[PDB]
């Protein structure tokens, strides 16, 4: 493990690889109670054991916190100056999109009020969707928040375009499917999975809290983590409960009657599960708390493998693009630490 | 299923799982329990402890601010609640039990103490008593008739009476009994450990006449006038005498209940047979015979039965109810029979949901309220939907099985 100190006065809410664009994969964002700030990592020569140290690039102020991150494909390198686009939340429970050349901002969006959400926002994400032309056509922002709304805000050529749609409960994760940003998933607190086509009723919903295998009893409030697309063409989903249990689900061939497999991580995970980009078998959760990380597998190969187990709480955590490197955010720091075995 | 269960713990509300207000009264509740309709339109319980050395007041409508009374006794009485019957007299309740060692206690519990604030009690609230020798000929059933007259039904067979004198003192009044010469026969022995026909079953109709029913099923009818026998039906050789397998009852339980001047009989075959007749003058005169609708195999006994005036059922053609409540280990099942006409002929069993709503939600899967997420968001839930009577005494069976909560995150526990 190698550790990388944030400044002294930074408080870490947030923590996500640029894993969406490969021009820019070895971006890190940290949103802090002023902002967003970029590392790059880079192999060193180190010893091979963790070959891959963090720079720290530069700090975006932004003046207040910063609870969730999110790159977009529209990310670009240039010598040197890199051009950004951030999708993000704020304290003022608005909803985000900064456009910046360096530390600059140099253009922002904001979607707030009451034309934006009208309780706590919990999650957000972005994906860049093109014409058949294949200029940049719209670049679409969905969010999930308390207000029993999601909201889909798409800026478009000819200017912004917003929509809202009504939930059965506060919306607590969302995501664009992989390989295909005419569909998305969005997670109810309740246990609701949506998939979602938003180029259109709203196609599907599973629920994990009726399949919980209840060999052991996963307690009475089991409300809903996470849930993820797994795989390159989006050809899986991932759910995860704070209480640990988790569910994953396929989608091609034959007909279906029930979840595809099941299965309970050794913590509660508070911050849910964050699925590994190259092995769809596997994914990390934390017991944030404690600040242990299990990795689970999916198919049984784990049997308990806990490779990470700080001193200290874990604030967020995400997976470097090339499966074997971790950086995690803690309440003071950001790690990088390398799993040997991924290699 | 026209009915469903609404579970009540009295105590749920609160936070502390027992009643501040708590007396122990000692004489020098999980086996019996009922509750009894007083003069002042309250209604009180009773429990009797799983030894029979406890009793147990509390006010139905009061259970935390009204006052529990616990009365402690020197040893078990000889056969459980079946030695022991509870009335109100006059503004007390008036208790007596006959004990494992023979005595005749008696309790005055006034309707005042029983809701008051007060922890004493004044005057003589218990009385023992040696009226006969119980250590020869062993009792198992006690019958209140009156306030100064109840009868004992003994092992053997035979009934002793017990007249009140003055307020205290009881007398055997002994009834003629005849029965014990089919001793005389190849086929019966006094010595022998079976062959006792002994009540399992008693009534009093119209204050005067004790219809008793018997282990082989004989209703015999006594004149308390009279102090005589005066009927003897042979249940069993009305329907198909079965030369197989009739179950001779084996203990004491509730195998009739009268209303007017109708009378249900429960008999055992396949455990599934309602008799019902009707007295008159005394004479008993058959209807007919209803079977119970059990199947996985008949496993249910019954633990109540009441019958009575009829209910607003989903069909006008009614005459009489007979509610039934039958157990299969901590699993219940209650019934309602119809009797449609004056004819015992025309009927329809009337099932119930045997789960509240809440459980069966549980179990089922079906809960999409409760929130989910955090172990202690589990904990708030488990607690707040239990409740701390039950929620307490299960974190009790825990640690007494070494079961210790690891962590603020130990799901491993929960699903305990």
């Amino acid at each position: 493990s190698n550790q990388y100190q944030l400044p002294l006065n930074v408080r870490p809410y947030t923590t996500t690889w640029c894993s969406q664009s490969p021009s820019c994969s070895n971006l890190l964002a940290i949103g802090h109670d002023t902002g967003i700030t970029i590392y790059c990592a880079s192999e060193e020569q180190t010893p091979g054991s963790t070959g891959l140290t963090l720079q720290e690039l530069f700090t975006i102020q932004t003046g207040l916190p910063t609870l969730h991150l999110s790159f977009s494909s529209s990310c670009s390198y240039s010598e040197p100056v890199y051009s950004l686009f951030l999708a993000c939340v704020c304290q003022d429970n608005t909803v985000r999109l900064i456009i910046t050349k360096n530390e600059t901002i140099i253009t922002q969006h904001v979607l707030g009020g009451k034309s934006g959400h009208h309780n706590f926002v919990n999650d957000i994400d972005i994906a860049d969707v093109y014409s058949a032309d294949n200029r940049l056509a719209e670049q679409v922002i969905a969010s999930v928040g308390d207000d029993c709304t999601l909201i889909i805000w798409r800026l478009t050529d000819e200017g912004p375009i917003l929509a809202g749609y009504p939930l059965s409960s506060p919306g607590i994760s969302v995501q664009f499917r992989p390989s295909n940003p005419n569909q998305l998933i969005v997670g109810e607190r309740n246990g609701n999975i949506r998939i979602f086509d938003w180029t259109l009723p709203w196609l599907l919903t599973l629920n994990t809290l009726p399949l919980v295998n209840t060999c052991h009893s996963s307690g009475i409030a089991s409300s809903l983590a996470n849930v993820r697309w797994i795989g390159s063409d989006g050809s899986g989903i991932l759910a995860m409960c704070k209480s640990g249990a988790w569910l994953r689900w396929n989608l091609f061939g034959p007909k279906n009657l029930l979840p595809n497999v099941q299965g309970i991580s050794l913590f509660p995970s508070l911050l849910g599960a964050c699925p590994h980009p190259r092995y769809m078998d596997y994914f990390a959760t934390a017991h944030s708390q404690h600040g242990l990380i299990q990795l689970i597998n999916t198919y049984e190969k784990d049997s308990n493998s806990i490779p990470i187990q700080l001193g200290m709480p874990i604030v967020d955590f995400c997976w470097h693009q090339d499966g074997s490197h971790l950086a995690i955010a803690t309440e003071g720091s950001v790690l990088l630490t390398r799993l040997m075995g991924f290699t | 299923a026209c009915l469903s269960r609404i579970d009540a713990n009295l105590l749920q509300y609160y936070e502390k799982p027992e009643p501040n207000n708590t007396v122990d009264l000692y004489v020098s509740g999980s086996e019996y329990s009922n509750c009894l309709l007083l003069s002042n339109s309250e209604y009180i319980c009773y429990h009797f402890s799983s030894r029979s050395t406890l009793l147990t007041f509390y006010p139905l409508s009061d259970a935390y601010h009204g006052k529990t009374i616990n009365i402690h006794l020197p040893n078990a009485s000889m056969n459980q609640r079946y030695t022991l019957t509870i009335q109100e007299v006059e503004q007390q309740l008036l208790v007596n039990v006959i004990l494992k060692d023979g005595s005749f206690l008696t309790l005055q519990l006034p309707l005042s103490f029983l809701f008051s604030s007060a922890n004493t009690l004044n005057g003589e609230w218990f009385h023992l008593q040696n009226p006969y020798d119980f250590t020869v000929r062993v009792p198992h059933f006690l019958f209140y008739v009156s306030p100064q007259f109840s009868v004992v039904f003994l092992e053997d067979g035979g009934l002793l009476g017990l007249k009140k004198v003055d307020g205290v003192h009881y007398e055997p009044l002994l009834f003629n009994d005849n029965s014990y010469l089919k001793s005389l026969t190849r086929f019966f022995s006094r010595s022998s450990k079976s062959d006792y026909d002994s009540v399992i079953s008693c009534k009093l109709f119209h204050e005067r006449y004790l219809i008793v029913l018997t282990q082989n099923c004989h209703l015999k009818i006594w004149d308390l006038t009279s102090f005589t026998l005066i009927q003897d039906y042979d249940m069993v050789s009305q329907s198909d005498s079965d030369p197989s397998h009739f179950r001779k009852v084996e203990a004491v339980g509730e195998y009739l209940s009268l209303y007017n001047n109708t009378l249900v009989t429960l008999l055992p075959l396949e455990n599934g047979l309602f008799q019902m007749g009707t007295l008159l003058v005394l004479t008993y005169t058959f209807q007919n015979n209803i079977p119970t609708n059990l199947s996985a195999s008949a496993i249910w006994s019954i633990v109540d039965l009441v019958l009575t005036r009829p209910l607003e059922l989903n069909v006008e053609a009614s005459y009489l109810n007979l509610i039934v409540l039958w157990k299969s280990g901590t699993a219940s099942k209650l019934q309602i029979l119809n009797v449609n006409d004056e004819s015992f002929k025309n009927y329809e069993w009337i099932e119930s949901v045997n789960k509240s709503l809440v459980d069966l939600q549980s179990e089922h899967d079906l809960d999409i309220v409760t929130k989910t997420g955090d172990v202690e968001r589990g904990f708030c839930n488990l607690k707040s939907r239990y409740g701390t009577q039950i929620f307490e005494r299960a974190q009790q069976i825990l640690s007494e099985n070494k079961i210790i909560m690891a962590h603020n995150e130990d799901e491993e526990y929960l699903a305990n």
